[PDB]
């Protein structure tokens, strides 16, 4: 069957889904489509924050039924990284960005290779895999890049 | 000690700096630029603190100011503090970046420099005076106190009309359904409270905003380039008379301001 999700702009996508798909599978469908990182998403149907383990059919939706996509994603936060030659970067990031994106992120700016990346947040060499929040890395903080 | 509004730099000599990278996402964000130079000249650098969403729209707002807005000229609104404060008592929850006396003084100060720079003869001495504004670190963000009350206001508004049946704007039944903002108090206490410390606006927050300083919110949203929200209009549907003011955040996570030919400070 079909359903719509909408954004907060209108814009709507189209899903092909099934009534014992989860919640969790649309995130995955809106992720493929959309690009949208299932962990930044929430879905709303009748007022409701939907779960990812309930089913379409849990909670009443069939063809043509409309969800709304509420992301989690908040804008204005800056942080500065230091390069191996000095100069200072400024990024614009999510407390919940992982490391591992802002180094690409850093390659996007600057060019420079993820792999050659280490950065260091007080005397800590920063792991891939944890969000600029689980270091405490707060607005404004500065990272060093080795 | 950084700015709140950087000086105006040519958009494109911004862009380059900035995204140097051979990669798609460098491509993407040279080509967002691309599209809105062909409308604004140059870009301002607004300091993302997490009130830079607050910071750019009232930098925008305040520094095109050619009138008081009506809102903001009600006597009504100076009780405002006293009259939510007395009513519901959890608002003392409050976290400051006594309390009636506090948020009064700010919406006292939003008023009166907003007044003073409506009643400037000319467009260029509105420009200078609001940039200068913008450098009082302490008068900078009583500003961003009054309008964090403004938006807490709106949202209790619409959520007691919401829960009467009443018509709402839809974002507002969105702001709500969220797990943790599923009222007034918890909007405050997860979300407002937040605001200029350890977290920005989301998407939802940004229609809250608009509507609370009764400003259409126009963003270049540079990652969405070549789809339709490439310009993100907040809210979707505003009313006709409120003035727009233009941001533009590269991936959502910050706000910076594109500036006119007829903006320019020079």
């Amino acid at each position: 069957m079909q359903i719509f999700v909408k954004t907060l702009t209108g814009k709507t996508i189209t899903l092909e889904v099934e009534p014992s798909d989860t919640i969790e599978n649309v995130k995955a469908k809106i992720q493929d489509k959309e690009g949208i990182p299932p962990d930044q998403q929430r879905l709303i149907f009748a007022g409701k924050q939907l779960e990812d383990g309930r089913t379409l059919s849990d909670y009443n939706i069939q063809k043509e039924s409309t969800l709304h996509l509420v992301l989690r994603l908040r804008g204005g936060m800056q942080i500065f990284v230091k390069t191996l030659t000095g100069k200072t970067i400024t990024l614009e990031v999510e407390p919940s960005d992982t490391i591992e994106n802002v180094k690409a992120k850093i390659q996007d700016k600057e060019g420079i290779p993820p792999d050659q990346q280490r950065l260091i947040f007080a005397g800590k060499q920063l792991e891939d895999g944890r969000t600029l929040s689980d270091y405490n890395i707060q607005k404004e903080s500065t990272l060093h890049l080795v | 000690g950084p700015l709140s509004v950087a000086p105006e730099m040519d958009i494109m000599d911004y862009c380059k700096k900035e995204w140097r990278g051979n990669t798609q996402k460098a491509t993407c964000m040279k080509m967002g630029y691309e599209e809105v130079s062909q409308k604004f000249t140059s870009i301002r650098r607004v300091r993302g603190d997490n009130y830079a969403a607050l910071r750019a729209t009232l930098f925008q707002a305040m520094s095109q100011a050619v009138g008081l807005p009506p809102w903001l000229q009600d006597p009504e609104l100076m009780l405002l503090p006293e009259k939510l404060i007395s009513k519901y008592n959890w608002i003392k929850q409050w976290k400051l970046g006594d309390l009636v006396d506090k948020i009064k003084e700010s919406l006292t100060l939003l008023r009166k420099k907003w007044a003073g720079l409506a009643e400037m003869r000319t467009a260029e001495a509105r420009q200078i005076a609001c940039d200068e504004l913008f450098t009082n670190e302490a008068e900078e963000y009583s500003l961003y106190e009054a309008v964090k009350f403004l938006m807490l206001n709106r949202a209790i508004e619409l959520y007691n009309d919401k829960e009467k049946g009443k018509e709402v704007p839809f974002f507002s039944v969105l702001l709500f359904a969220r797990d943790t903002s599923n009222d007034p108090g918890q909007l405050l206490r997860n979300h407002l409270n937040q605001v200029g410390h350890t977290g920005g606006l989301e998407q939802v927050e940004m229609f809250l905003l608009a509507y609370a300083v009764r400003h259409t919110i126009q963003v270049y949203r540079l990652s969405k380039y070549n789809t339709e929200e490439f310009i993100t209009v907040y809210p979707t549907d505003p009313p006709k008379d409120w003035p727009v003011v233009t941001l533009i955040a590269e991936d959502d996570r910050h706000y910076n301001i594109p500036v006119r030919v007829c903006e320019e400070t020079s």
